[PDB]
Parts: structure tokens; sequence; C-alpha cells
RNA sequence: GAAGACUAACUACUGCGAAAGCAUUUGCCAAGGACGUUUUCAUUAAUCAAGAACGAAAGUUAGGGGAUCGAAGAUGAUCAGAUACCGUCGUAGUCUUAACCAUAAACUAUGCCGACUAGGGAUCGGGUGGUGUUUUUUUAAUGACCCACUCGGCACCUUACGAGAAAU
RNA sequence: GGAACUAAUUCCGUAGGUGAACCUGCGGAAGGAUCAUUAAAGA
RNA sequence: GUCGACGUACUUCAUAGGAUCA
């Protein structure tokens, strides 16, 4: 019943892992009952469940799937969210996933995509309770099932080449058809 | 009307000898029947063991071996080796931005004559006092040491047989030798081998299969 | 349906904000730029910018812009003096 | 338009 | 460096005179927000002296003797010039 | 659903329509009346068909104590799924995704109309309207005007319509041949497709394909099956006989160079009836 | 001591399949899909149909003498997306969970050193 | 195992080419700019009606190939909304050899050659300098960096003394 | 048939278009709204 | 032929901006 995990760390959250490490190995180690330690001479984390003190079986993949998600670019806060409930998954997928743009034409689309200021990347999220990471080109979505479902429909209309304020009037649609369920 | 988990028999997968951990885990079957004997249809399986679950370490937790079966004995069945990679999860991890990547493969027959094709990956470095941010090659470098690479692995092979060859990829010999014989051309981090794969098995000489495991 | 707002006192620009950072009245945008807005830094740990001061929380609003100059400290941008308009223009001539 | 009407009296034959 | 080098070139190629209509507009505004006569008296002298700001010159005369202006974005530059041209001579 | 707001465009696409005053006009798709009252004037009966109920009440609210009350019906549903009774020229304007369907049931109605006044997107009647040798000559033209004949009245420019929509409109005069001629339907469009898949290459390279071959040896043997004369030794399967067929009729009568983009009415007719001599048919 | 055994999650748009074979790959002993588990068709690929097969599939190995799996995950890939989805993700949870010994997870998904087109034309395809 | 395309991440609109354009290795063939030069000729030059070479993608002629995607076509659905208007098979094409065609938002919506006008930090190529660092052979010597300079490129910032109605 | 007996986004080039108030294939443009992270051979 | 592509001729649509006063 001794397990591990072992995830490794891309170079650019390499920083804000060892900058925000002091609220990362607390709620991994008593509320979950998880036996961290962060190797630096192969920058990756490793976790172990201890078969003495664990509980919950689901205790180790809840663990690598927190630090995984905070892997991947989204903030500490939203990662512990991850930690908690039961209900939470990331779709990833790319700008040449929908249609192949190079050149000048996907650094504008990945303008549309975040809006001025981060406007319309806000909305997506505020109103589909989603949270979105914008990479490089890769596009990283964490919710649940059905709120992903919507915040990656909106996101390839926006790809493909739809207008903005389009999307925001989907969206608070979407947004009433929504909170009523 | 059937539930084929009664007539299945359970079979164990060893390691060569050139390798610690030499028991693997086991297998199943079918009931040797008359009319479709069970050992014939054994003699083509390949496994995949992580070597490091082979080797007791963990700094081998990439690198998965190809073992294939080729003889059988008694509820053992005896492997051989059928190549070598990386997870491809090490090797997104090593690509990166603002350096330049240096391929090189070759084919070479070694001395049991196997023919095989083996890869090799190389990375420049910033040397450690740069400032300047990247580091590319210069592409009459990266011949140089395309070049290099090539003639260090078609010398190291077929000075060997198959076993040599294989316990010169454990320890990561050839990493160091390619270290060493190229960094007066240019930096080079990050020095691998990350793949080989067979392309002729020449013939089967039962010899040397009951000499691994003798 | 009148309303009495009792005792008043009547204030604009600075001091709003150096008694509204007292608590978690007041916090603050990304730094603000175009021609004699620009952010300088002295550091990469430190650096000179005019900022918009955001007061107002779920829906609030926002003062006139401030030279902040700000370090930051174990991965924030952690505001720290208030410089002025003159003190900006120098700091940002030295560089 | 004479030409055409022949080869369809033509084409009846083959119908 | 090289990050506000990247976003500088991004950014230089976009020319389209909403977007950069818009980033002047809330540019005006912060700089009124954040950031004597005598300065005035030569703009107005110099202003007087060249008259630069009425529609003899050779844009204006070009867009209001083709008919061009009726179109009411060339008639919003247009007011937009004589208007700063206004604010110039007033004392 | 646009409205033809011009009150002069509409009297004359009624009054070039050349109403006698004993027709049954059909006049499809009626609208809000705008058009219809005049016909109503200058015909002894009127049958507009109709899918709107809320058009059709309004419509029927029209003529209500009007003189003209009761020499109207309404026919509702689906245009192309009624049973059309007789009736004697066609005045249409009905929106515009059922043009192409509308045409070819009028063409095939049992006792065709005499004249019909259609209203047509712009692109579209310039198909049907082009000439063998234009740009635009293409199957559709071909067919319609083995039956047909189809002439232009005038443009209808986009902005006579509320909302004003993106593509020019026509008017078009419609006259069904009569006796219709007597060459099938279905050889003449089994032909048409085949030629015309690829409009200016030419004939010969429309068959070579291998669907088409395919086509035309399955069509051979049934037609030999149908007279039961058994068949010979193929060195692939049966088209090779069909190839040399193929090839000997593309060089008697010529057509198997010329591009069928260009070629009339006539030629069509010729290559039908070489393939009808050699024992090919299309359908 | 242990026993064990490969489990394939294929993790499509449309499904997710839990098959565990053993190392060699060539026998099988439990294949599920997500599309056994719910008839509604609406969501064949839905977390919770994924759950099911999972639970499913613990169930019937845990039957036979395998112990424990390492897990290859992978998505379409080809020309479609490469990364495992929600459905993948919710079957490897629903497997932990469930008292098999999970070790040395990986991902193989099919990547090209570029290949042939992509479905759907010059504009994109899914909107 | 076969087949035919394509060359991901690295990958930077940085590099090269008159433009269109060019991204797996290895060799062969011929070409090219910049740099260096106390070589050589000595006005041989700049721009160009006529004339000529090349000219993405689509497109035609005649062979080859035909994996993938797929104008036309055929079919499934047409379930209020389609917000979330598409599924399935697919001829021509996509590939290639030999001839045609000669067009693009062929964009910098910006003719070519020459001169002058300001401050900075970077990057690619070449060269000069340095009792600087590593690569040590055992100290050199190259190579890789660092610093200063200089010629020639693609770009960026800040200010105009200048220009514009303004964007710039 | 009957008599009954119950019941209740904007375009450029080119090639085509037979459910065309417009649609599609291929190449190209912006004259189309950049948020966040970023030394990790940090030998 | 209320036909098309042109060539001439003509018509028409897009005009308000700031300041003060009520
Ligand atoms: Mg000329
Ligand atoms: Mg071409
Ligand atoms: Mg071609
Ligand atoms: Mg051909
Ligand atoms: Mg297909
Ligand atoms: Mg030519
Ligand atoms: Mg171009
Ligand atoms: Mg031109």
């Amino acid at each position: 019943k001794f397990e591990s995990r072992k995830i490794m760390v891309p170079p650019h959250r390499m920083t804000p892992l060892r900058n925000s490490w002091t609220k990362i190995y607390p709620p991994l180690v008593e509320h979950l009952k998880l036996q961290v330690r962060m190797n630096l001479k192969t920058k990756s984390v490793e976790l172990r469940t201890n078969p003495k003190f664990t509980t919950d079986p689901g205790a180790l993949q809840k663990g690598a799937d927190f630090i995984k998600a905070f892997t991947l670019g989204f903030d500490l806060d939203d990662s512990i969210a991850l930690l908690r409930l039961d209900d939470l998954y990331i779709e990833t997928f790319e700008v040449k996933d929908v249609k192949t743009l190079t050149g000048d034409h996907l650094s504008r689309a990945i303008g549309r995509i975040a809006g001025k200021d981060g406007k319309t990347k806000f909305a997506i999220e505020n109103a589909t309770r989603t949270r979105i990471v914008l990479a490089d080109s890769k596009i990283h979505i964490l919710g649940g099932f059905t709120h992903i479902r919507m915040a990656r429909e909106s996101v390839v209309s926006l790809i493909l080449g739809s207008p903005p304020g389009k999307v925001y009037g989907n969206l608070r649609t979407v947004a009433s058809r929504l909170k009523e369920r | 009307v059937v539930d084929p988990f009664t007539r299945k028999e359970w079979f164990d997968i060893k390691a060569p000898s050139t390798f610690e951990n030499r028991n693997v885990g086991k297998t199943l079957v079918n009931k040797s029947t008359g009319l479709k004997s069970a050992s014939d249809a054994l003699k083509g399986r390949v496994v995949e063991v992580c070597l490091a679950d082979l080797q007791g370490s963990e700094d081998h937790s990439f690198r998965k071996i190809k073992l294939r079966v080729d003889e059988v004995q008694g509820k053992n069945l005896l492997t051989n080796f059928h190549g070598m990679d990386f997870t491809t999860d090490k090797l997104r991890s090593m690509v990166r931005k603002w350096q330049t990547l240096i391929e090189a493969n070759v084919t070479v027959k070694t001395s049991d004559d196997y023919v095989l094709r083996i890869f090799a990956i190389a990375f420049t470095r910033k040397q450690a006092n740069q400032v300047k941010r990247h580091s590319y090659a210069q592409s009459s470098h990266i011949r140089a040491i395309r070049k290099v690479i090539s003639e260090i692995l078609t010398k190291e092979v077929q000075g060997s047989t198959l076993a040599q060859l294989t316990s010169k990829l454990i320890p990561e010999v050839i990493n160091k030798e390619i270290e060493n014989a190229t960094k007066d051309i240019f930096p080079l981090q990050n020095i691998h081998v990350r793949k080989v794969k067979l392309l002729k098995q020449p013939k089967f000489d039962v010899g040397a299969l009951m000499a691994l495991h003798g | 349906n009148k309303t009495r707002m009792n005792t008043l006192c009547d204030i604009a620009s600075t001091p709003l904000a150096n008694i509204a950072r007292k608590g978690l009245l007041l916090t603050y945008s990304k730094p603000l730029t175009g021609q004699g807005l620009k952010t300088v830094n002295l550091s990469p740990t430190e650096r000179y910018c005019y900022v918009v001061p955001r007061f107002g929380s779920k829906i609030g609003w926002d003062l006139n812009p401030i030279a902040v100059h700000q370090k930051k400290q174990k991965g924030q941008w952690t505001v720290i003096k208030f410089i002025t308009r003159k003190g900006f223009q120098t700091i940002t001539g030295e560089e | 338009r004479e030409e055409r009407k022949t080869i369809i009296g033509k084409l009846q034959d083959y119908k | 460096m090289f990050r506000e080098e990247r976003k500088a070139r991004r950014l230089k190629k976009i020319k389209s005179k909403t977007y950069r209509k818009i980033k002047k507009k809330e540019l005006m505004k912060n700089r009124e927000l954040a950031a004597d006569n005598e300065d005035h008296d030569i703009a107005r002298a110099k202003e007087r002296m060249t008259l630069k700001h009425k529609t003899n010159s050779k844009w204006a005369k070009d867009m209001i003797k083709h008919g061009m202006t009726n179109d009411a974005e060339t008639r919003e530059e247009m007011e937009e010039m004589l208007r700063q041209g206004e604010r110039l001579k007033a004392k | 659903q646009h409205i033809l707001k011009n009150p002069l465009v509409a009297q004359g696409i009624v009054d070039k329509a050349q109403i006698r005053p004993s027709d049954v006009v059909l006049e499809v798709g009626p609208g809000t009346g705008n058009l219809t009252v005049r016909i109503l004037e200058q015909a002894k009966n009127v049958v507009a068909v109709e899918m709107d109920p809320r058009m059709a009440a309004e419509l029927t609210k029209r003529v209500r104590g009007t003189p003209v009350e009761k020499k109207l019906e309404i026919m509702l549903g689906d245009f192309m799924k009624t049973e059309l009774p007789y009736f004697d020229i066609c005045i249409s304007n009905t929106p515009y995704q059922i043009s192409s369907p509308l045409v070819f049931k009028l063409i095939n109605q049992p006792r065709p109309p005499r004249v019909s006044i259609l209203m047509f997107q712009r692109e579209f009647a310039l198909r049907l309207l082009a000439r063998p040798g234009d740009s635009l000559y293409c199957r559709l033209s071909a067919n319609v005007q083995m039956w047909a004949n189809v002439t232009h009245i005038m443009k209808v420019g986009k902005n006579n319509f509320r909302p004003p929509p993106q593509v020019e409109s026509s008017v078009v005069r419609l006259e069904i041949k009569n006796p219709r001629p007597q060459v099938d339907y279905n050889e003449w469009d089994g032909l048409l497709r085949i030629v015309f898949v690829r409009k200016n290459r030419t004939i010969s390279a429309g068959f070579k394909s291998t669907t088409v071959m395919d086509i035309l040896e399955k069509n051979y043997k049934t037609f030999l099956a149908m007279n039961n004369e058994m068949v010979d030794d193929t060195k692939g399967s049966m088209h090779d006989v069909v190839k040399e067929k193929i090839d000997t009729v593309l060089k008697e009568t010529d057509l198997g160079d010329k591009r069928a983009g260009k070629c009339d009415q006539n030629d069509f007719l010729r290559l039908l009836y070489a393939f009808h001599q050699v024992g090919i048919h299309f359908s | 001591s242990q026993v064990f055994g490969v489990a394939r999650i294929y993790a499509s748009f449309n499904d997710t399949f839990v098959h565990v074979t053993d190392l060699s790959g060539k026998e099988t002993i439990a294949r599920v899909t997500g599309g056994m588990k719910v008839k509604a068709d609406r969501d064949e690929s839905s977390p919770y149909a994924a759950m099911l097969a999972a639970q499913d599939v613990a169930a019937k190995c845990k039957e036979v003498g395998i112990t424990a799996v390492h897990v290859k995950i992978r998505a379409t890939g080809g020309t479609r997306t490469k990364t495992p989805g929600p459905g993948g993700q919710a079957a490897l949870r629903a497997l932990a969970r469930s008292g098999l010994r999970i070790g040395r997870i990986e991902d193989v998904t099919p990547v090209p050193s570029d290949s042939t087109r992509k479905k759907g034309g010059r504009r994109g395809r899914r909107l």
C-alpha cells in the first residue's frame, strides 16, 4: 500500500513552485496524510502514500492532480479547489487542433481569446465557473464536465473567427440557462 | 458459454542475464491443446519493462526496454533483447525553446550479425558565464557534432556482440564518451541515445540464448 | 425618500489612498503606460510605475493614478512608496 | 432545327 | 529586455485606426488625471502667423472639394482639426 | 422572408404574364397579396399556394366584400408535396431555396403551363439563360433548355426589398415546349451528369473515371440480359469491350475531343444516338 | 508476490475504453467501454460513465489473479487532439480508488513527425 | 507488412533568396552576399519604352501515381433555436514527369540609385584588440563565452531640431 | 356494400454550384481586442 | 424583345461642430 507518483516541473513553473511551496506542503501533508518530497536533482515533485497514516485510497491521485494542475499554469487557490472537491477536471487543446493557423494569424487568434486587459478571457470564466489558462498556444480549462464543455464551445467559437461581441452575447444567454439549473 | 479464464494457464517472463531483477512477471496463453499447442503461440510476444523495475534503480525511470520471448521451458519462457526507448514524457520535457536540437542515427551491424539502428540526441547549452540568452550553434558545428556522434556509434557498436552492447547501454557509457569527445567543438548538454531498434535478427543459434540464462 | 448623510469631510486625490492602504479598502491594477507613464526598472525586483488605485472590492471604482515605487517580495510586486510626479521624472531620467 | 428533328426520330427507333 | 521587445514588435505591426484611436483616447484620459500664459501666447501667435488649422490646407481642401466629407467619419476628422485650431486661438 | 416593396415592379411582373380573361393562374407563395389582387382582376380564377396560415388568414381577409372574393382558392402545405390542380399560367415569388425544384416540377407536370413569370436569384437566372460557350453554361442550362425556353425580363435590384438582402434578383419568363420532345428524360440526364462533371475538360476525359466505367459496364450487362444474349470473354471485367466501344463512338462522331461546356444541344443528341446505336444506356 | 497487468485507457470524444491486458499486450482480460454502462447516448463519454466502466473492470480483473496495473492512457491522437480529456482521467481516478495497485503511469498518444491532412477543410472543423 | 503524402516539438516572422518562396540526414554539382586586402582594370556607371528569364494557389494537354483531405455529385437528418446548420460515401483535384496559363489583400495598402540629419540597448554575419573566464596536456592552440570597437543586414525603444489633419 | 348487437468577422485570386434571399474547395491578407508564467547545466 | 456587356449623358443619398441661454 506504499505507493507513489512523481510529476515533473517545467522551468517557467519552477520559480512559483519554490516561491509558493509554503502553502503547498501543508494541505498535502496533514489534511491528506501524504508524504511529499521534491527532488531538485531531477526537477520533479514526488509523492508517496505511507501505509500507516492514510485512510482515503484516492488521496494519492488527489494530490497528483493538485500538483499537476499547478504545473500546467493554474494559480494556487484554484489547484486547491482541485484538491478538495470530487468533480473537477482539466481539458487541454491547441489552436492548430481547431483550425490550422500560423504566422500572424495565430497571434491575432490568441488576441481574440484573451481580449484586451484580459476581459474576454475573464468573461468566459465568470459566466461558466471555470478557470482558463492560455499558454503559448495550448489552452487549458479547469472545471466540471458540463461547464468545461460550455467554455470549450465558446473558445472554439472564438478561434474560428467570430468576433468577441457575439461571444459576450451568447455567453450571457448561456449564463442565464446555466444559473437556473 | 465459455468463461475463458477457466482454461488459460499462467507462465512467467524471465529477463536475460544482463539485468539484476531477472524475474519480470506472468502471462496467459491458453491450455496446450493438441491441435494448436501452446508453445507455438508464445514465441513472438514482446514485453515492455521499465528498466528501473528491472535494475532496481530509479534514475532509470525513463528508458523502457522491449524483451522478446524466444524460448519456453516448463512454465518459464526465456527472453532476449528487442529494443530500447525513452518514455514520451521525459522526451517532451528535454526539448525547450532558445536552444538547438542535434539528432543523429545510424544503421550498424553487430558482431553477432544483428542489424540494428540506433538513435542519439543532444542539445546545446549556455556556458556558465554566458549572458546572451539562447546559444544556438552555427550549423557548421552541428555537422561536426553529427559526424562525431555517428563515428562513435558506428565504432562502438560493432566491436561488441549484443550482450556487451546491452551492458554498455545500461551504465550510460556512450553518453560519457560522446560528452568527452565533443567539447572542443561546442558545449552540448543532455546527451542520450533515446532509441535503439532491431531490423534483422540473423538466425536462431540456441547456444547464445541458453548461454544468457545459463 | 430623501437620504441624510450627516457629517462630512471632503477630499480628492492622494490622502484617500494614503489612508485607504491601511486595510483591504484598496488594491491596484497592473501598471499603466503610454508616454510620460512608462514603467522603469531599477533592478529585476524593483521598479517605479504609475498605477491607478482600485477601491471597490464586488462593485467599485478607481482613483487617480500615482507614481508608486515597489519591489517584489515572495512573488508579488508589493507596493512600497508613493513617489510624486517630479520625483518620478527624475527617477526615469536616471535610466 | 431540321437536324434535331431527324435525330429525335432515329432515337425513337432505339428506345 | 527581450520580453519587452517582443511585445513592442507585435504591437508595432497593428495599425488599425480604431485600435490606435482607442489607445489614444484612454491615454489622454490617464494623462489628464495623473499628470503659464506665456506658452499659450506663443502658441496662439504661431497659430495666427501660420493659419494651419483651416480648410485651405491640402488634406482638408481635397476632402471638401471632392464631396468626400459628407461621409461622417471624415467629417469627424475635419471637425476635430477645426476645434483643435479653435482651442489654440482662444485667449 | 423578404417583401417586394416596390409598387411598380409588381405591376410590370403582372402584365408581362399576358393573362387572358379565361386563365387559371397558379400563384405560388403569394405573400401578403401586394401582387395577387392584380391577378384577381385579370384572371377568372386564382389558386394561391401558401404555407404560413398567418399570411393565409390575412390574405383571405383582404378580399372580403371585394367583388373578387369568390375567385381565389388557397392550398396550404409544402409546395413540393401537394398535388397541383390544372393551372394555366404560373406566377411565383417563393423564397429561393425551392428555385431549382420548382422549375423541374413545372416541366414535369401533366399538362404543363403555358407561360410562367418567375423570380430568381441573379446568378441562378443567369445559369438558366446562358447559351453554349458562355462561362455559365452548366448542366442546369442544358436540361432546362432542352425542355423549355427561358427569357429575361428585367433586373430587380436589391433595394426593392424589405429588408434589403445581399443578392440581386431577376424576373424570368419560362415557357414549356409543346409537345415536349421525345427524347427520354433519364437518358438525357444520365448523359449530362457524366459529361458535365468537369465542364471545361474534354468529353473523353469524363469517360475515363472508374466509377463511370463501372456504371456503364453494369448498364451494358443489364441491357444484354434484358435481351438475353450471353456474354463474351473480357480481359478485365466487361468494361474492356465497353472501353473500345466508347472510344469508337468518340472517333466517329468526333465529339471525344470537344469540351462539353461548349457543345450545344444537337451535339448531345448525336452523342446520345451514337451510344444508343451500339448498346449503351444511361438509366 | 504481486501479479501485474496493463490497463489501456483510450479516451475519445464519444467514449472511453478501459482495456486490461497482460504485460505482453496480446491476451486481453477485461474490456469495458463507457458505452456499456449508460444507455442514453447523450453521454457515452461522461465522467460518470467512465467511473462505472472502471469499477466494473477493476472488479472483473480482481476476480482473475491480477492485483496491480500499469496504466497507458491515450487520447485519439493521430491528426486530432493529443491529450486525454476528462473521460480518461475520471477512469484513472476511479481505478486508483479500487484496491488495485497502480505503478508507472504514462501517456502514449500517437504524435506525428508531421503527417497527413486533418479533416475539416481550410476553415476549421468544430464550433 | 505494403502504399503515397508530409517533414511536428526545436521554431525566433530571427536566417537565405530578384520576387513567388525555402525546415529530416548524407554526398555531388554549380552559384551567392557580407567581411578582409598597401591586388587588378580605369569611368567600364544610374534608371529604363521594345525585348527577355522566373512568377503561390487554382486551371488545361499527355503519361505515372492515387495514402490522406476533398470543388461537383449522391445520400442521412430536416428535431421550436441551429445559439451548438451539420453527418456518410466521394469523381476532378491534391503528388510527379513534359508542355501550357501568367493571375493574388503578388502588402510595407508605401518605385529605384546617391547625399545629409540623434540618442540607446539588443540580435545575425565578418574582422581587429584583450597577461579576462572555461575547454588542460602539463602551459599552450583552436573552439565556446565576456568586454571594447568596426563594416554590412532584419527589427525595437526615446526624443524631435523636423513632417502631418491625425494615426503615426 | 348493408342491416345490425354491444362499448368507450471583412475580403483578394481561382475553380465549380439542380432544396442557391447564396454555398463550397485551395492558396493569401488584416484593412481583426495579448491576459498569465518565464535562468532551473539554479555543475 | 419592357434582353446583356459596354460607351456617352444625367439624377440621387450621405453636413453639421463647439459655447451660452431655456
Ligand atoms: Mg516591357
Ligand atoms: Mg502552379
Ligand atoms: Mg495543379
Ligand atoms: Mg492526369
Ligand atoms: Mg472521406
Ligand atoms: Mg513563361
Ligand atoms: Mg505573400
Ligand atoms: Mg494587379
